[PDB]
């Protein structure tokens, strides 16, 4: 699952 | 020929009002609990990290997850500095409750972690919270994950205990999701069905800058009308990063609207028109006394 990331 | 009459708050409600607007989406992020006190957390131009030096860190570590499992304490010394004195939702937040209890709400999508949406009476299955919350709490040890509530965390960052499992005694994380950890599940699954399901979409309070977040309005069927109400226009097409973006004002708009102002004072507005003043005002002076009143 996609990892949060700056913006 | 398009859905709204014309690309006005007038022809938002207009549509609102008709049979074919059954279903709302809310997406809405910083710009609509500034308004309650609570800082725009990711801006650097709120004042909120100015005094970070005392806490002797590499910025951005504060909320990523690698620097937090290993160095807890300077995020829960901040999390002190910044706790909100009171917990009371804006007139945004009782406009989407009552959406809700108008049978209009398919889902609020929001970037907030501070918990105001719930207390204004919408509930899990009326949420996802993109990037998690601090209503709710757990031990990061895999085969634990104990969970707890906000009284216990608030109690552990008020009297500067790091708060550690009573099970097990491992790091108890706000369930916010910091840098470096996954999104949740639960905003890719509902996205997938929701934007089947939507005639309207109210954009309030975010300037669509943050990914994957901002992404959701090109979810959206074409003839879905959005509405912004925000400070400022957002969600434009990026004349240098080029498709789904916002069109307000060419010859070619058809559907997307801006009303530009304090939404609080936009949700005001559009309730005016839908003739829910009345019942808008009573339901936050009501919750707002109660909230007051608290003992
Ligand atoms: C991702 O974009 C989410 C963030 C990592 C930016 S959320 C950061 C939250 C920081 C909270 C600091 C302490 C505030 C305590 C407030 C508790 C009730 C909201
Ligand atoms: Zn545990």
């Amino acid at each position: 699952l996609p990892k949060k990331y700056g913006g | 020929e398009r859905l709204l009459d014309e690309l006005t708050l007038e022809g938002v409600a207009r549509y609102m009002q008709s049979e074919r607007c059954r279903r709302v989406i809310c997406l809405v992020g910083a710009g609509i609990s500034t308004s309650a006190g609570i800082p725009d957390f990711r801006s650097p131009s709120t004042g909120l990290y100015d005094n970070l030096e005392k806490y002797h860190l590499p910025p951005e570590a504060i909320f990523e997850i690698s620097y937090f499992k290993k160095h807890p304490e300077p995020f829960f010394a901040l999390a002190k500095e910044l706790y909100p004195g009171q917990f009371k939702p804006t007139i945004c937040h009782y406009f989407m409750r009552l959406l809700k209890d108008k049978g209009l709400l398919l889902r609020c999508y929001t970037q907030n972690i501070d918990t105001l949406e719930r207390i204004a009476g919408l509930e899990q299955e009326d949420l996802v919270e993109a990037h998690g919350t601090f209503y709710t709490s757990h031990c990061v040890s895999a085969s634990c994950r104990h969970e707890y509530p906000l009284s216990w965390m608030k109690e552990k960052i008020f009297s500067e205990v790091t708060p550690k499992c009573e099970d097990c005694q491992s790091l108890v994380k706000p369930d916010i999701v910091f840098f470096g950890e996954s999104l949740p599940a639960r905003f890719f699954s509902c996205m997938q069905s929701d934007f089947l399901k939507v005639d309207l979409l109210l954009v309030m309070g975010t300037s669509l800058q943050v990914q994957p977040f901002a992404s959701l309005i090109s979810k959206a069927p074409l003839s879905t009308p959005r509405l912004l109400i925000n400070k400022e226009k957002a969600g434009q097409s990026d004349p240098f990063l080029g498709g789904g973006g916002m069109d307000f004002d060419s010859k070619k708009a058809y559907r997307d609207v801006a009303w530009l102002g304090e939404c609080d004072q936009g949700c005001l507005a559009l309730a005016e028109l839908l003739g829910w003043k009345k019942e808008l005002e009573d339901l936050v002076r009501r919750e707002h006394a109660s909230i007051d009143a608290q003992s």
